[PDB]
RNA sequence: GUUUGACCUCAAAUCAGGUAGGAGUACCCGCUGAACUUAAGCAUAUCAAUAAGCGGAGGAAAAGAAACCAACCGGGAUUGCCUUAGUAACGGCGAGUGAAGCGGCAAAAGCUCAAAUUUGAAAUCUGGUACCUUCGGUGCCCGAGUUGUAAUUUGGAGAGGG
RNA sequence: GUUCUUUGUAAAGUGCCUUCGAAGAGUCGAGUUGUUUGGGAAUGCAGCUCUAAGUGGGUGGUUCCAUCUAAAGCUAA
């Protein structure tokens, strides 16, 4: 028998990563938030998803069309640019920060968990980038955060981040340890 | 020194002539199309490097940033009006920079600056 | 403390100038007649099509 | 052959011990993916004799 | 930006997780073709630094090259850089080299990934910033030396250690060894 | 040539071009004063002389104002928008001469410009309005 | 006579860019040691800098890069040996 | 969920349109590349970083705005001509090879990105369609892009405000 | 030269005052082998072992001093 040679690539490629040793910087991903606290923050992000370019224009129509014939406060969304989001972390802006576990290139991403520890911002792995993507109108994003939530959703947002540090920042806080894909 | 095939390349300048013609031609159609302004931006003043030849004085590239500031204008401008601008080179001679100066301003005093529009 | 000082620019705590830009274009564009309202393109919907 | 060059090397008092220090489809890529003497390979070919 | 943390990153190729990077790179591209696309850069801080845009109209290439060179002591001295670059040109000779870096190499064989740009796409005859690379004057500039590696091999550098070839050494050849003569002698 | 030897033997003619005579007589083409006192039959140093421009600035190798009065004389021979003019209205009926109650007005000065460009704005606004 | 007319690019040499320096602090953590500062360490362990200083200086072009190597490994031990 | 959908990778279309071969070849840009001949017979050397061969361009091409030259009361993109000069330097100082700063002149144009958040609004762009005052412009729509398209900026600074 | 439009709390130019201060890595460099230059200072390039820092680095010179900021790119004569 035969299969495609791009699937036994990929399929290679899998056994290859599990039986390779890591070094403890690589695979502190896939130690990635559980499935109920991950949907939680999931649900709340949805709340602030940013506006769509559909919706934006059919917002800047209706305030053109009002000023034809003759203050609202400052929008909230989560900012989700890897660029941008690297340029929040460090200054002490962001409240909470999602990492992608499958991004391509991984050194782009090996940095930004440890940076955020080093930073004191609260931080979280979530599996798939896709997901993160699909809630921010985008193919991919592999980041997610939210920097200014409202008032009412306060709360909420604290009493996630207060659950996350236990879920993940001390489940996970041996992640340095003995170097993972050490299966037979 | 003709252990080479030099005979296959020697350059005679029979155009010389020609290429003298074809230079004033060029000048004339710059002049043309350069008719307000001067064919030539305005060299500085400076003194020459190799002592040997540090008496004489000869023109340069362009005045520095610190002379265009001393001559009442600015570096950005100054390039419109056709004054040479160097932006490497540092002042060093406080005889030729005064000199330089007063260059300056007797170039922008003999100009004569046409509406924008 | 932060890693830099980067003192925050009025654009953070102003309307976006670029938004203005935008809705300053479609108004014009509107009195230019080459962009039909909303209002006359949902009325099209019932004006139209029968 | 370098192992015999290496050898051959730490015969004399060049270098020592000191300077020494100082799945099946991916295997064999791995083992069939320095400078070298003429002296050390004469003697290996020498050695390779029956 | 992350883009500095991406550069101090590479900069420690010897450190453990990018020897393990490269490990299975080189493994990954061993199992492709010698010449094939890729979807997007590995490095993209260095090509984002060599001019690189994500806009349509780019495009990485991956190209793989033999190392090594008294039979076989000579040196032809064609550098395994230029043969890449020369080669990805050939096969997308409808595309444009811009430049090309360093990503992996093999006790065997070398691994760079290549930049090349589309003069044809409307992105970039439309944009003022690229357009340049459109003129027909810029067609093939890997097979004339013209991209970094190029120029770097032609020592084509400002100062007295490259005299002999400052404007080309086939250039300067020819005109130290010419006979001027002029209507009257000197 | 080859093709040379083609062309003067076919019948498809050359495409003769005769501009040998207008490669040296330019007509100047950057200015009308100059051209209506430009002079073709000197040269461009002896044109810019009679004129009184000078053609070099450098000193030029070897040994070498009625026109000037033309181009003196050369020498001697925006609102603010509707919506603009209405804010600004609104400011002045609103605040008046209080310049720093209108920067913490953040009903109106939802753009906290400065007072200078608040004045700055009002000066102008009372020169083109009552 | 002098005159100092103004700075240039070489006047640029000023502060680390504490910024730059925290980056490339946050780098060689994560980063880790290469197969030569593996070696560095392990021989300052026990052998001090008196076998590290000679290793760079084998590894390295200059001994002035292998004595700000033995520099740096010595800073990065003193932090990771009580921080 | 014994399911459906997100992605990432890889396929095929006589899918819609573009791009490449090749020819010419005095000059240009790279690779490759000898001998006859010249010497103290000769391996260094000279012929020669030439002849021929290969690849890639246009009316010119390359290079071009210093990690330069210099040691001065310092010059300030590259290129071209006289001189520097048959000097320095190289060569069994053997035949011979052999420059460059400066000096005089032609021409003189500077610049564009990466790296600090548009983050109070991916504001960027290809493509398809209906029109027009069709070398292109407008509305509509799918898409490229957040693994970064818009604005500003390169130490000559530069950026946030009054 | 004549004429239609602009615009939108839009983009730029100088001085002063207030607050900050990003520059190119398998790259420089070192030893090896070949080639080449007047380049004896080891002139440049290429294959190979190793792998640099940001009050740093490159090139020169009388205790130090003099000049630039490479490893990205375009440009009419």
């Amino acid at each position: 028998v035969k299969w495609p040679e791009y699937v036994r690539v990929q399929r290679q490629k899998k056994i290859l990563s599990i039986r390779l040793k890591v070094p403890p910087t690589i695979a502190q991903f896939q130690y990635t938030l559980d499935r109920n606290t991950a949907a939680e923050t999931f649900k709340l992000f949805n709340k602030y998803r940013p506006e769509t370019a559909a919706e934006k224009k059919e917002r800047l129509t209706k305030e053109a069309a009002a000023v034809a014939e003759g203050a609202s406060p400052k929008p909230y969304a989560v900012k989700y640019g890897l660029n941008h989001v690297v340029a929040l972390i460090e200054n002490k802006k962001a409240k909470l920060v999602l990492i992608a576990n499958d991004v391509d290139p991984i050194e782009l991403v090996v940095f930004l968990p440890a940076l955020c520890k080093k930073m004191g911002v609260p931080y979280a792995i979530v599996k798939g980038k896709a997901r993160l993507g699909t809630l921010v109108n985008q193919k991919t994003s592999a980041v997610a955060a939210l920097t200014e939530v409202r008032a009412e959703d306060e709360a909420a947002l604290a009493k996630l981040v207060s659950t996350i540090d236990a879920n993940f920042a001390d489940k996970y806080d041996e992640v340095k340890k003995h170097w993972g894909g050490g299966i037979l | 020194h003709f252990r080479k095939h030099w005979q296959e390349r020697v350059k005679v300048h029979f155009d010389q002539a020609g290429k003298k013609v074809s230079r004033r031609n060029a000048r004339a159609t710059r002049a043309a199309k350069i008719a307000p302004r001067p064919l030539d931006l305005l060299r500085p003043v400076v003194r020459a490097p190799t002592v040997k030849y540090n008496r004489k004085v000869r023109a340069g590239r362009g005045f520095t940033l610190a002379e265009v500031k001393a001559a009442g204008l600015t570096a950005a401008y100054a390039r419109t009006i056709g004054i040479a601008v160097d932006h490497r080179r540092q002042n060093r001679n406080q005889e030729i920079f005064d000199a330089n100066v007063q260059r300056l301003k007797e170039y922008q005093s003999k100009i004569i600056v046409f509406p924008r529009n | 403390m932060p890693l830099t000082a980067v003192p925050e620019p009025k654009r953070r705590f102003v309307p976006s100038k670029n938004e203005a830009k935008r809705v300053m274009k479609i108004v014009r564009a509107i009195r230019e007649g080459r962009i039909i309202p909303p209002k006359k393109l949902k009325e099209m919907k019932e004006k139209e099509k029968i | 052959v370098e192992a015999m060059t290496l050898a051959h090397q730490l015969a004399l008092g060049q270098k020592n011990k000191h300077d020494l220090v100082d799945p099946d489809w991916f295997l064999e890529d791995e083992k069939e993916h320095k400078p070298i003497t003429k002296e050390a390979a004469m003697a290996i070919k020498e050695k390779i004799k029956a | 930006g992350a883009y500095k943390y991406l550069e101090e990153l590479q900069r420690k190729k010897q450190s453990d997780v990018l020897r393990f990077l490269q490990r299975v790179r080189v493994w990954e591209y061993r199992q492709k073709n010698v010449i094939h696309r890729a979807a997007r850069p590995t490095r993209p801080d260095k090509a984002r630094r060599l001019g690189y845009k994500a806009k349509q109209g780019f495009v990485i290439y991956r190209v793989r090259v033999r190392r090594g060179n008294g039979v076989n002591e000579l040196k032809y001295q064609r550098s395994l850089r230029a043969t890449a670059e020369e080669r990805v040109g050939r096969r997308a000779a409808n595309l444009r080299v811009l430049n090309s870096y360093w990503v992996n190499q093999d006790s065997t064989y070398k691994y760079f990934e290549v930049i090349l740009v589309d003069p044809q796409h409307k992105a970039i005859r439309r944009d003022a910033r690229y357009n340049w690379i459109c003129d027909p004057v810029h067609k093939h500039r890997e097979a004339r030396g013209l991209t970094a590696t190029g120029k770097k091999s032609r020592g084509i550098n400002k100062g007295h250690k490259f005299n002999n070839t400052k404007a080309g050494r086939r250039k300067t050849w020819k005109r130290q060894n010419t006979l001027s003569l002029w209507r009257y002698r000197k | 040539s080859v093709r040379k030897r083609k062309m003067n033997r076919s019948s498809v003619g050359k495409a003769t071009r005769r501009n040998k005579d207008k490669q040296r007589k330019i007509n100047i083409q950057s200015n009308p004063i100059i051209a209506a006192n430009w002079d073709y039959s000197l040269t461009m140093a002896q044109n810019y002389k009679k004129l009184g421009l000078r053609a070099k600035l450098q000193t030029p190798a070897g040994g070498k104002e009625t026109e000037v009065v033309k181009k003196l004389e050369e020498l001697a021979s925006r609102s603010q928008s509707e919506r603009e003019e209405e804010w600004l209205e609104k400011l002045y009926k609103k605040h008046g001469d209080d310049y720093k109650k209108m920067f913490f007005d953040k009903k109106l000065n939802i753009y906290q410009q400065s007072e200078g460009d608040l004045k700055r704005r009002l000066l102008r606004w009372k020169k083109r309005n009552g | 006579t002098s005159m100092t007319p103004a700075p240039k690019i070489s006047y640029k040499k000023g502060a680390a860019s504490n910024r730059t320096k925290f980056v490339r602090s946050l780098v060689r953590e994560i980063a880790g040691l290469s197969p030569y500062e593996r070696r560095l360490i392990d021989l300052i362990r026990n052998s001090g800098e008196k076998r590290a200083r000679k290793v760079a200086k084998k590894r390295l072009g200059s001994f002035t890069r292998a004595k700000a190597k033995v520099e740096e490994m010595n800073n990065i031990i003193a932090a990771s040996r009580r921080h």
